[PDB]
């Protein structure tokens, strides 16, 4: 074992996202890189992280494997540790963070969607908070050249350059979603300042996707309301 | 020659004082700044007698320093924090006195915020010797130290400090290995110290670039902050064991 | 009615301030503008906000007098959602108040109207022996700094200088404001002294986000009147009852 991520903060952002429901997770190390998944009990919200090996400054294993670990302590340590790299290496895993400002070396031991738009976590955070004030269910839809969001009552319209960076709608669609599942997914985009892609369709899952600045994707799938 | 205002000091860096007093307020309810000819001195043993802070601020650090009579300013520490907190970015503070039973504190701005305060008498305590013979002295980053204490404290109340020739390590039994600007070695050391008490003084790390850390087997932990005017803050903490 | 306030953020700080005193209120809508007045549940504070037609960057009324009853938590809940640079349209009918934000994107919040009985206003046309004018920033900074020092603010005038004091058994805090040191733009009147509840006054410092200058009026055993001047001849008046001598 030896995995070297370029930025500790991005990996900090990843660990936090895949741990909303529980502090326990399963990291998967394969030839293609790291994969991680968590799905809520009602299976309405799926959290997915994919880190391709070519994004890592170094990657090495001896055989594709999974590790199941408790991530709670490493969460709060890194919450006080903050620019640095992060290493991972009988009873479990070992994590190395090295600050090049202070010089401190810190080691932690542990045992087909029709509609498509691109924006940021800022806008999505405004929407999630707006929706939660008025109701527990969000309806998202297409109205001509803009995107309509309805809750309660609350209505919002998103269009290109107001605020959307990208909008593509090849077929009209509407879908309803749990406001709290949307809120949780949008929360999971914290630390990722990259553009955020949202996708949906007629009564189908919503996909929320973001690449980390140094590479790797944080993905959220939300089951529709039927 | 004795003037109506017989003691008057002007300090133009209230953040320093604020960082000092914030740590002091965690340790004791009342304390004494003794303004002497050459420096302002403050020594305070915490309420449980488990730790000790000692402060020396040379007169050179001040914009105006007028003291012939040594002057003992006894104060409630929470209240002085509130006073110091009135100040905005790089406003000065004046501490003055016309008679031994009162102190005038002015926060200097376009209009002054004037505090007329009763001078307190504060009982004298037996004070532990601060300069013992330690087994190791390591100078490291002050930010680094603060970060290491915070990291380790989320997981334990037992801050372990391990000294070796080339390394100081700050541990939960998580390990933070120093980065090591200077080191003085006699014997390899290991001891542990309370995170609660260390948390008390994290504002002192703001006072200097580097902290001198001294400790040893069955010896207290000393923290020494040498500041840019010749000011010195020392903190002594008994082992937790 | 329909009204566009361009600086939605400042408008939200006005209504935040009103929320510190009142549970419910009425926007009283006429051709000349929007009025909000009320008395706090403890009856120590009466507030009177006037927002003239010209305060609004587009203003129209569907009747002579429209009365719009609302719960302050509900409106301030929606206003907490304002973004920096947001415009705000306030739109109304028989059942509902709509609040529309414009900026990054458009978003609207619908609020059912509630019935709110009108306040019987107190004696307001008082002869204050002392009057000052000052920058609202000056006031707000000083009050913020004194607000954690005690529960009671003493105010007294001496040969046209104005003093804010917090008195304790072992400590007094004092601030001297005067035309001389530049902190008052104007000041005139008799030497008078009164005390007021600090918290009530501390609530008003928020008005710095809506007001550049203000007027302060008081006397010995007379309500403290704070008049925050708003754009376009608007004002936020707050009257705070005096404490016992």
């Amino acid at each position: 074992f030896k995995i070297v991520y370029p930025n500790a903060k991005d990996f900090f952002s990843f660990i936090n996202s895949i741990t909303n429901v529980t502090d326990s997770i399963i990291l998967n190390f394969t030839e293609d890189g790291i994969f991680s998944r968590h799905l809520t009990e009602d299976k309405v919200l799926m959290a997915i992280m994919r880190i391709p090996k070519d994004v890592l400054s170094e990657y090495s294993i001896d055989s594709p494997t999974s590790v199941k670990l408790d991530v709670s302590s490493v969460k709060k340590i890194l919450s006080k540790a903050s620019k640095a790299t992060i290493e991972l290496t009988d009873s479990g895993l070992k994590i190395i963070i090295r600050d090049e400002k202070s010089g401190a070396k810190s080691t932690i031991y542990i045992k087909n969607l029709a509609v498509n738009f691109t924006t940021d976590e800022s806008v999505l955070n405004v929407i999630a908070a707006d929706v939660t004030l008025v109701g527990e269910e969000m309806r998202i839809s297409t109205e001509e050249d803009k995107i309509k969001i309805e809750a309660g009552r609350y209505v919002a319209f998103l269009m290109k350059d107001k605020p959307l960076k990208e909008l593509s709608i090849d077929t009209s669609a509407s879908s309803s979603y749990s406001a709290e599942m949307f809120k949780d997914a949008v929360k999971g985009l914290r630390g990722f300042s990259a553009p955020t892609m949202v996708s949906f369709g007629e009564n189908l899952p919503m996909k929320i996707d973001v690449e980390a600045v140094s590479g790797g994707h944080m993905i959220f799938w939300i089951a529709p309301r039927l | 020659n004795i003037r109506l205002i017989n003691m008057k000091v002007v300090y133009d860096d209230v953040r320093v004082l604020k960082d000092i007093i914030q740590a002091l307020a965690r340790l004791v309810d009342e304390a004494v700044l003794k303004f002497k000819q050459d420096s302002v001195e403050l020594v305070a043993l915490d309420r449980a007698h488990i730790s000790l802070i000692s402060v020396n601020l040379p007169r050179e650090m001040f914009k105006e320093y007028d003291v012939n009579d040594e002057f003992k300013f006894g104060f409630n520490t929470q209240y002085l924090m509130k006073i110091l907190k009135v100040a905005k970015r790089k406003e000065a503070i004046e501490i003055a006195s016309e008679s031994p039973d009162s102190v005038i504190i002015n926060i200097i701005g376009s209009t002054n915020r004037e505090f007329n305060v009763r001078n307190l008498e504060v009982s004298e305590q037996e004070i532990p010797e601060i300069n013992l013979q330690f087994d190791i002295s390591a100078t490291i980053s002050s930010d680094g130290f603060k970060s290491a204490i915070s990291e380790v404290s989320t997981v334990t109340d037992n801050v372990v400090v391990e000294g070796h020739e080339d390394r100081i390590l700050i541990k939960a039994e998580v390990e933070v290995e120093f980065g090591l600007q200077d080191l003085e070695f006699s014997k390899e050391s290991k001891n542990s110290y309370s995170a609660e008490y260390l948390d008390d003084v994290l504002s002192l790390t703001k006072l200097s670039d580097y902290v001198k850390i001294s400790f040893g087997n069955q010896k207290p932990l000393q923290l020494f902050f040498n500041m840019e005017g010749g000011g010195k803050v020392t903190y002594l903490l008994a082992p937790k064991v | 009615m329909k009204a566009k306030v361009i600086d939605a953020v400042s408008f939200s700080y006005i209504l935040r301030t009103v929320g510190d005193f009142l549970s419910e209120a009425n926007f009283i809508v006429t051709k000349e503008g929007i009025r909000v007045s009320g008395i706090d549940p403890s009856r120590v504070v009466f507030l009177d906000i006037f927002l003239p037609s010209s305060y609004f960057e587009g203003f129209e009324v569907s009747q002579e007098k429209e009365i719009i009853g609302f719960k302050l938590e509900d409106v301030n809940d929606i206003l907490k959602r304002v973004l920096k640079d947001d415009t705000l349209i306030l739109s109304s009918n028989e059942s509902k108040l709509t609040l529309t934000f414009d900026g990054e994107f458009t978003r609207s919040f619908e609020l059912p109207l509630i019935q709110v009985e009108s306040t019987q206003p107190p004696s307001v046309n008082l002869e204050f022996p002392f009057k000052a004018q000052l920058l609202t920033i000056t006031f707000a900074d000083i009050i913020d700094e004194l607000s954690d020092l005690g529960e009671v603010l003493n105010i007294h005038s001496k040969e046209n200088k104005l003093y804010f004091e917090v008195i304790g058994d072992l400590s007094t805090a004092k601030v001297e404001l005067s035309t001389d040191n530049g902190t008052l733009l104007e000041a005139s009147g008799a030497d008078v002294s009164s005390s007021y509840g600090m918290e009530y006054v501390a609530n008003t410092t928020k008005m710095r986000r809506a007001s550049d200058s203000m007027e302060l009026y008081f006397g010995s055993q007379i309500p403290l009147k704070l008049r925050f001047k708003l754009p376009q001849e608007g004002y936020g008046d707050f009257y705070i009852a005096p404490r016992a001598d």
